[PDB]
């Protein structure tokens, strides 16, 4: 996972050296900015009943054809793995959170999903529209704090510029 | 005895340049002509530093064999000279893509900014560097030997998609990857390169223990931006050992 | 060079490796003690 | 690699679960004592040229047979690589320590090295010395109680990094066993 | 362009060798088979007015979400060039039909088209419809003759399984 | 390559001079505005996706000869590489941005990019627009006057660093000229 | 020149990545250590005259035999020069104090020391006696502050290290 | 296992040859120095007990790290093996200069040695040279050259066998090594 740790400590291994002064200046940032974004992810875990909830319906009622006949919503297990991924998408951005870097989403969700979304039809847009929809619904001293909600939308929208 | 001046073509190397006129555009191919020939000494410094590892005590050892019968030394010429005449039939596409692929790779090797701005200044010292840091320390597929049947097969998995670029898109074969240049000289290739794999196994237990983690670092430093691969170079060296620059066709 | 698998002819790479030397570390021990 | 933080990742990952108020307390505490964390490895790589070659003459005045015609320790080469392997080790643990987690200790440095000093024929019960003098130089560093070097320190306790760093290098005897 | 031609003069050249027996004996198939390959170039090449507009509007009618605001159909020049694209796809396959082989679509068709369609927000699904429309719309005796209808059938759902 | 701190130091070794408190004005005032360069910069690396699509269509609704047939973005190839540039160039500009410095700028993108260009057939006036919708959509962001996306800021003012990323990106098309 | 700054955009780099949230939280430690690094930077600008003259003197102090004949500080030029280069050095630890990282120091002292020392027969204990006797007067409240104090021995001590 | 005279009998089978005249020439003089053999053997069997107390002892005072703690002679049961060990060497070397035929050395004793000695860590300098004080010794005890031992025998020369036995004791040097 890349983070603040497994990247100065790797340009280091790399060269052949002894941890610097730069190396231990990285961490502590880590000490600073991990009061907000840590902020956020117990309020992700606690809440993430709704958010999935209500992302979920927001794609369907972006794109109601995905329940036709023959595309991707069509049954009703095949929304019910629908709700799967937004689920898979929050943990793996509630993980983020917690290491600190894109670690976990780039492992886990982003390499090789251009493949899989494109094998299987599903089509990004309604993957991202769920993501955006959790994205401008973050009032911000009212679903977290003011740095935290930063550190939240920079990882839905990290996500979101990977997906397209 | 006729009476002949001196001609004007004579006359037109004693010159003089001035920049605010025309005559700086015959001064501009008159300097890269001449930077070309600083990159080919470079080049060839940062080959025979490389190379002088090989043989570290005056004896010659035994990595930089190249004639078990009679006459596959002088063969040998034929293919390296012939396969140089290819590389520079490249069209304007690969040429430049090589280049600023090389100058990912070699800037994450130098040590200080000095040798990357090296790098930077002059493609055949960035082509050259690459090629002499893979020499020295033995990561290349012509000394990576596979311990189980398990790791050689992980081994032809990378191989089979390094391949798979010595093609163009449309599945014609590039000029790039070629093994013959005249009749029977495939043949002779054949001949000359299992020599090189029969000679790699005739290592010393320090030698084959010190490349062990040679072609680790080289697959974990060079070719993993995730935690999966560098798993996988971690365990399996000789998978880390074939995978090329990207610069090479083949 | 390429492995056996694709566009290769022979086998190759017959080197000892840890686990053959440690079958033949093995199989002495069990002589000695027969 | 990992490290604390993502330690935890991989064992809410292994039942899909959020990381919630319970595990942070592990992780909350990591960043209160960050500080001890960040003065202990620079207590350490201040004085890590002088623990190899502290810890490979200890070694040496245990036995007079490494140095003996013959001996592993015998040529310039040889004693050039064993201080060698002395560096990379103690390089290893630092980093470790800095992680705070040994997961870059047991698959960069540690994973496949017991095969290598066996087929290289290096004598493990010289290694086991060369690294339990390292470890005893580390908790002298840690704890501030070295017998001709002080640091200046905040004032505070510091055996549980100490207690770490003893975990590390007998991960690093027990790997080379 | 990967033809009958260029793959058995390039294994040759890579191997150094003269045209052998195999490599003369590869081309007399491509005396055979473009009796039937070519019958289907200029039977596309004439009718290329009213295939191109069966298709576009088949697009559409199985995704009638793209002419919303804020999607890739919103407003006419839009779905002018949208026309222009299955009439670009169309030309490739008159063109692979003449060569005998997938070169002049996977130069100019296929190679990069994963990274623009992304970029742009272009959904595949709706560019494999209208292919899919050309594709089950195909009278085989009345369009052209077996083997050609054969032949254009296959390089249809080529690029059919390219783009998917 | 170098940064902001770096680059006094490589001006007081050219005289062999101690970096004293003249010099320290200017650098100080660099960490004083710390929060904002990198609150600056989050703002660009968070609709970098949106901006190179923006501006290679913009380049293209104003010059339509280069989706005409035989033109430079006529390909789906040559069109994926000219938006792998249009991403290059945007991570290299946010690269000297951070940094503070435009070093990392012009060794590592632009040293050799006009000839490349050049040897290409790459059309120069259509880069330069390019880049400039870019350089738009850079001070628009950076100012927070993007029409349809508004980010979440302490109050302040921000023109000096979108004046500084403003004099990367002619530095960029004063090198692909 | 290694930094905080130039190991997290040349990571960023070698992976093609945007600077994500681990490249902003390493600069979050060069805000905090940079007040008390920088602290010692003019402490040391500003006396560097007495610290060069009790170092210089102290060198020579340790070794009385390199003022003989045929040895590195036989006349008062070689002595003047051996004073230069201990205010060289002190000059590399002011500007690396200044960067955040051993930058200057492996540029400008470093690489290469061991091959001109050997070649020109200057004894390295004699150049790391004098760092030694700087670092250990150093009053840890008289001097400069505590992290002042800190950050300046870990940066004489890497100096000592590399030169030995 | 072979002798010398199925030795010539392997030789002549490689090549369906009857052995004739040619090849009796050299087992005829087997047979005229064949109690010069027996003779060499008896002086070599006798003092095998103090051989290998006289040669591991001078590999003891050669290199005092064999005794020193954790070396590879430091126990009583490791000083045991080694004193055993030394005794199966001088074993098969006196059947392989009775038998005069090297094959029933290098099957039975020293195929497979060389990897045991490398798996167990004992150190192969130290066994080269109790293998060389014991070669030391058996040129001594054939030619009657010993200091403070003489035995009686019939007067004549033998070099011969002392120089086979030197050329068994290397080979099983090169063995271990
Ligand atoms: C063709 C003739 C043509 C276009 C295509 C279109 C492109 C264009 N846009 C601008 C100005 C901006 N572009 C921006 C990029 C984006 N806007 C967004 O909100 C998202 C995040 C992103 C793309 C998804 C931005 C932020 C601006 C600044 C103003 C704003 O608030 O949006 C230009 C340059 C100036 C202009 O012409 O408007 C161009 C060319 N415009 C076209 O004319
Ligand atoms: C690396 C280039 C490449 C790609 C990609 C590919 O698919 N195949 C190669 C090129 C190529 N080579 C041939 C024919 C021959 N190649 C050799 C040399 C190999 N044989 C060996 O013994 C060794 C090393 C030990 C090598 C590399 C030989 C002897 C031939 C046959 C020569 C002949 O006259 O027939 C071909 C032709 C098709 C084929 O694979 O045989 C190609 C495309
Ligand atoms: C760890 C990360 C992780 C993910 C992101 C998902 C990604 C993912 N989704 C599906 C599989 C699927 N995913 C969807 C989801 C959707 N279809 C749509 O139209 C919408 C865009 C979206 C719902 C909102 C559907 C409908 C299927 C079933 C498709 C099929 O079975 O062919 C599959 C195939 C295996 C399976 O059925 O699970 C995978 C790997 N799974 C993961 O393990
Ligand atoms: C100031 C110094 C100075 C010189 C040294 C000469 C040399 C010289 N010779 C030629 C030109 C020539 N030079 C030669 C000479 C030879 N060809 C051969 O095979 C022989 C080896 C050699 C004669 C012995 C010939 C044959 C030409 C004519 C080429 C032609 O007409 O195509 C030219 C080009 C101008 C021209 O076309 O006349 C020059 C510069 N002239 C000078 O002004
Ligand atoms: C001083 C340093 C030093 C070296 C580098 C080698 C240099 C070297 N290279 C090759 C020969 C070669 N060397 C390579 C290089 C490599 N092979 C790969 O697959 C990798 C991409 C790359 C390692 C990083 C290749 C591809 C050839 C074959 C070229 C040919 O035979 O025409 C040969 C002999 C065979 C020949 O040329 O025909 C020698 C001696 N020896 C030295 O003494
Ligand atoms: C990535 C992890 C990594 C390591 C841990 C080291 C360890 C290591 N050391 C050696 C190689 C060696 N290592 C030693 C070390 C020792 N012998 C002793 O008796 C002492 C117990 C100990 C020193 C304290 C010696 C003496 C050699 C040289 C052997 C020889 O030259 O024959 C080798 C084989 C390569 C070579 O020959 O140099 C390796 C991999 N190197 C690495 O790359
Ligand atoms: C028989 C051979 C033999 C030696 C060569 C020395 C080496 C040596 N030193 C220590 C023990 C130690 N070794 C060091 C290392 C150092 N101490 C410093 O002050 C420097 C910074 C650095 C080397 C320059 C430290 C810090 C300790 C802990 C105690 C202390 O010195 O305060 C130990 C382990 C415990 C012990 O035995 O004391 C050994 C073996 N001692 C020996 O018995
Ligand atoms: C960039 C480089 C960098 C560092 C090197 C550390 C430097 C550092 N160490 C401590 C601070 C401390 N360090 C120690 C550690 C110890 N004290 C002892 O008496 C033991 C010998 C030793 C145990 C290992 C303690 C006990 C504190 C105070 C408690 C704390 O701050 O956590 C502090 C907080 C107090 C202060 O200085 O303001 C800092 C900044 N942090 C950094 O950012
Ligand atoms: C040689 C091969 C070749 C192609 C296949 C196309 C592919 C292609 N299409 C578009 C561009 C476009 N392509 C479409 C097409 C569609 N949108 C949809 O929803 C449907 C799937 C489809 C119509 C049926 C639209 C609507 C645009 C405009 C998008 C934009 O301008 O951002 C562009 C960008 C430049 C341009 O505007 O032309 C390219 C390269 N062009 C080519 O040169
Ligand atoms: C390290 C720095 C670095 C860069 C800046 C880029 C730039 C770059 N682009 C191309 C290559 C290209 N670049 C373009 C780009 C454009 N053509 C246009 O008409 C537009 C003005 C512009 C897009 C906005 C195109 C169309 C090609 C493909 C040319 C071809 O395929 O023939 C090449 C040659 C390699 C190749 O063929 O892919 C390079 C080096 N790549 C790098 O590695
Ligand atoms: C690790 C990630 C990381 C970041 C993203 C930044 C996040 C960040 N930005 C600011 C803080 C700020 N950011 C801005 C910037 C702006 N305000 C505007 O109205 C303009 C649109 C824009 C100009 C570019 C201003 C004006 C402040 C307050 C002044 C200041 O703190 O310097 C602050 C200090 C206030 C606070 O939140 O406590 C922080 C932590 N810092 C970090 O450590
Ligand atoms: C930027 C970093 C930098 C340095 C560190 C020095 C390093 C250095 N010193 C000397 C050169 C010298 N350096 C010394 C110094 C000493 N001899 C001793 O015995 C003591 C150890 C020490 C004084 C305390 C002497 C006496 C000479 C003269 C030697 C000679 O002229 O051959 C030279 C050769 C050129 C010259 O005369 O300057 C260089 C490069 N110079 C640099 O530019
Ligand atoms: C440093 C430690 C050290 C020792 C322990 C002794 C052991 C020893 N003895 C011999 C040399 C010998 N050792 C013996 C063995 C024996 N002699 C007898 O008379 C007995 C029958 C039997 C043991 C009871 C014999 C026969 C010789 C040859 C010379 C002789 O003794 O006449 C040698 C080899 C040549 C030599 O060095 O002399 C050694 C190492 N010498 C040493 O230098
Ligand atoms: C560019 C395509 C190309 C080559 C490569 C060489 C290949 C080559 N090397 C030779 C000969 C040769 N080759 C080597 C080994 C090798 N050479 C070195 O300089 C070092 C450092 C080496 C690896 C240790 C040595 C050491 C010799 C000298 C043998 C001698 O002079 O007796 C010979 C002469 C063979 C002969 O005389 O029979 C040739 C043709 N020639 C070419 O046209």
């Amino acid at each position: 996972m890349k983070s603040v740790i497994t990247t100065v400590v790797s340009a280091a291994d790399a060269a052949g050296r002894f941890p610097s002064n730069s190396d231990l200046e990285s961490i502590q940032g880590n000490i600073q900015r991990s009061a907000a974004r840590l902020e956020a992810a117990e309020k992700l875990a606690g809440n993430h009943e709704a958010v999935v909830k209500e992302a979920g319906d927001a794609c369907f009622a972006k794109y109601a054809y995905l329940k036709n006949p023959g595309e991707a919503g069509e049954n009703q297990e095949k929304i019910n793995k629908c709700y799967r991924d937004v689920d898979h998408y929050m943990r793996l951005v509630n993980y983020c959170l917690v290491v600190g870097g894109t670690g976990p989403l780039d492992e886990w969700g982003i390499a090789g999903a251009r493949e899989v979304y494109r094998t299987l039809n599903l089509p990004t847009s309604a993957y991202v529209a769920s993501i955006a929809y959790t994205r401008d619904r973050l009032c911000v001293p009212r679903d977290m704090s003011a740095q935290a909600g930063v550190e939240f939308s920079a990882y839905l929208d990290y996500l979101i510029n990977a997906l397209s | 005895v006729t009476g002949a001046v001196s001609s004007v073509n004579m006359r037109r190397f004693q010159r003089v340049p001035k920049v605010s006129g025309f005559s700086a555009k015959v001064t501009k191919k008159n300097v890269n002509k001449a930077l070309d020939k600083a990159d080919m000494f470079f080049a060839k410094s940062v080959t025979m530093e490389g190379k002088a590892a090989a043989i570290p005590y005056g004896v010659y050892g035994i990595q930089c064999m190249e004639g078990s019968a009679k006459g596959m030394a002088h063969e040998k010429r034929a293919m390296a000279l012939s396969a140089a005449f290819r590389m520079n039939q490249r069209s304007a596409a690969e040429k430049t893509g090589a280049m600023y692929e090389n100058r990912r790779l070699a800037l994450i090797l130098a040590q200080n900014d000095h040798q990357e701005k090296q790098y930077i200044k002059y493609p055949k010292l960035a082509a050259a560097a690459l090629m002499a840091s893979t020499e020295v320390t033995r990561a290349c597929q012509r000394y990576a030997v596979p311990e189980s049947i398990e790791e050689e097969f992980l081994a032809a998995s990378v191989d089979k998609v390094n391949k798979m670029r010595g093609t163009t898109a449309s599945g014609v074969y590039k000029s790039s990857c070629v093994e013959g240049n005249a009749k029977g000289q495939a043949e002779q290739a054949r001949v000359a390169a299992l020599a090189v794999a029969f000679r790699s196994a005739q290592k010393s237990a320090s030698q084959f223990a010190a490349e062990r983690y040679a072609q680790s670092k080289y697959g974990r430093d060079l070719f993993s931006s995730t935690h999966f691969e560098e798993g996988y170079a971690n365990t399996y060296p000789a998978m880390a050992a074939a995978k090329r620059a990207s610069s090479y066709g083949y | 060079q390429t492995g056996l698998v694709n566009s290769k002819f022979s086998a190759r790479m017959a080197k000892k490796t840890a686990k053959q030397t440690k079958n033949k570390v093995d199989e002495y021990m069990a002589r000695s003690v027969q | 690699m990992l490290d604390a933080f993502s330690r935890v990742v991989v064992n809410s990952d292994a039942k899909a679960a959020y990381v919630g108020g319970s595990d942070l307390q592990a992780l909350k505490s990591f960043i209160a004592d960050g500080n001890k964390r960040l003065d202990a490895v620079n207590s350490i790589v201040s004085n890590a040229s002088c623990m190899v070659s502290d810890a490979v003459s200890g070694m040496i005045c245990e036995n007079p047979g490494l140095i003996s015609p013959g001996g592993n320790c015998y040529t310039n080469r040889r004693m050039a690589a064993c201080l060698r392997d002395g560096e990379i080790i103690l390089r290893y643990v630092s980093y470790a320590l800095l992680a705070g987690d040994a997961s870059v200790l047991e698959d960069r440095c540690l994973n496949g090295l017991k095969e290598t000093y066996i087929a290289l024929g290096v004598p493990t019960n010289s290694s086991i010395r060369a690294v339990s003098i390292m470890k005893a130089q580390a908790v002298a560093f840690i704890t501030n109680t070295a017998t001709e070097r002080k640091m200046s320190f905040a004032a505070g306790d510091c055996t549980s990094l100490a207690s770490e760093v003893a975990s590390y290098f007998d991960r690093v005897g027990a790997a080379i066993s």
